């Protein structure tokens, strides 16, 4: 399959670590956050893009598309890099460069 | 040649769309495929030349 | 940041 | 994205497309200011790749976009190539993005922010719509 | 992109076995094939990079 | 779709230009010789190899595998470069180098 | 060769395999002496390709073969890339072949030699056995 | 030339 020409979007819920580990178990690590399993799925070519949530009205980067079901199943949790766990590294890198 | 040369290409679980080469034993040469960016198997090369030097003739 | 000039429409 | 929907053009203006020198899209990313993009470490971005900002329709050759060269790649050194943990890389643009109606930055969270389970969030990109 | 990018790969009448690249519009990227060595069509390149610079996105 | 590991051979008759042109018409040029249409066919990877006949007890190169049916049909004439039309060029090239 | 049969190993000692630098077989050819191979012009041979002499089983890593570098390629300047007429190239080897039980030369004809229609001749190679 | 040390066998 080929990628769509035009930018896509999907709404999807954040999952608790507990509920995410009911599928992925110990593959879920401390700088990961799960979302989806809700009828949509990130897939090939989405990696590195955003998972945003509103914070005080402003879209805020909560996840980075990372990995998931190897057939992009819409019934399993998608896994994203957890930006709150990595943002101190982000700010330090910016400050030094 | 190494038996890993006979494994089908493996996209893996990450969500990237990265062009890689795998040896296709049915055709006798390396072909392109889309790799997810993590957990590559060994039949996964960055160029056709690396692929054929490693698996050519398997 | 985080405020698009063109508002998204979510279905 | 499987079972998503077409975005309103330009309504996600921090969304960038990461492309090789030929224009092939291999990953997305997000502008966090005019000089820096955050993306995933497993995308394997190098200084030969390009950040394309302001894009909607990758099949439209007439859309105004900003093709931006990458000066330096900052892969998080804790990225774990076995567990996929710490999957983040920063791209420092060699020329600043020009912010506009269709190009601007996403906010970053504070390390202590709690986003509750069940919160409805959004993800965007040009990934496959069927596997 | 040029319409020739959408034509299937053409091996032609000669009897060589030469590795070339063609753009595969269904996959959105270039793929190897075996070319007979004469009377190439235009969706026939000596490298993946030439192929993608000429047909990428068709 | 892959080649045999082990070298193959086939016996096959030379065709007259006239009988060869009954299939290929004006595509047969003066430095071509036809052979086959006899249940065997040269195919992809054979090009540039030999078509040999005995001449005074010793195998002599009469054709060079060149072109033919686009699906290697065994009932159509195979076309070979006609070495008698090209051997003066061969000898001249060797003598000068 | 479609519907041919396996040769007796080494019984066609002028048959060479033309390979790229990785060992991929793309054409055959014939030794005409210790320094020269004749092949087809459309094979497109270059000095980066190699002449493999003495081969039988391309899947056997233990066979005793001679891998011979190519010094210069002499494509017939009259080769017609539209009509395929004059389809001959000479390869001058940078190191001589060593003649042996399994490596030796085919004879060349004279220009006036006549080979009758219907003469049973032989062709050899590692081309496809099915299209 | 033209005389193989190993004689070909044709069917």
């Amino acid at each position: 399959a080929n990628t769509p020409d035009r930018l896509q979007q999907a709404s999807l819920p954040l999952l608790s670590n507990t509920n995410c580990k009911k599928y992925w178990g110990t593959k879920i690590k401390d700088a990961m956050i799960c979302a989806g399993a809700s009828g949509v799925s990130s897939c090939m070519g989405d990696s590195g893009g955003p998972l945003v949530c509103k914070k005080n009205g402003a879209w805020t980067l909560v996840g980075i598309v990372s990995w998931g079901s190897s057939t992009c199943s819409t019934s399993t949790p998608g896994v994203y890099a957890r930006v709150t766990a990595l943002v101190n590294w982000v700010q330090q890198t910016l400050a030094a460069n | 040649r190494p038996d890993f040369c006979l494994e089908p290409p493996y996209t893996g679980p990450c969500x990237a769309r990265i062009i890689r080469y795998f040896y296709n034993a049915k055709a006798g040469l390396c072909q392109t495929f889309v790799y997810g960016g993590c957990r590559a198997k060994r039949n996964n090369f960055k160029s056709a030349e690396d692929c054929m030097r490693t698996c050519g003739g398997a | 940041c985080g405020v698009p000039a063109i508002q998204p429409v979510l279905s | 994205i499987v079972n998503g929907e077409e975005a309103v053009p330009g309504s996600w203006p921090w969304q960038v497309s990461l492309q090789d020198k030929t224009g092939f899209h291999f990953c997305g990313g997000s502008l966090i200011n005019e000089n820096w993009v955050v993306t995933a470490a497993h995308c394997g971005v190098t200084t030969s790749d390009v950040v394309v900002a302001g894009e909607f329709d990758q099949g439209s050759s007439s859309e105004k976009i900003q093709k931006l060269k990458i000066a330096k790649v900052f892969k998080n050194s804790k990225y774990n190539s076995l567990t996929i943990n710490n999957d983040i890389t920063l791209l420092k643009l060699s020329t600043a993005a020009s912010f506009s109606q269709t190009v601007s930055a996403v906010c970053l969270p504070s390390a202590s922010d709690d986003f509750a389970a069940g919160t409805t969030c959004v993800t965007t990109g040009w990934g496959l719509t069927r596997y």
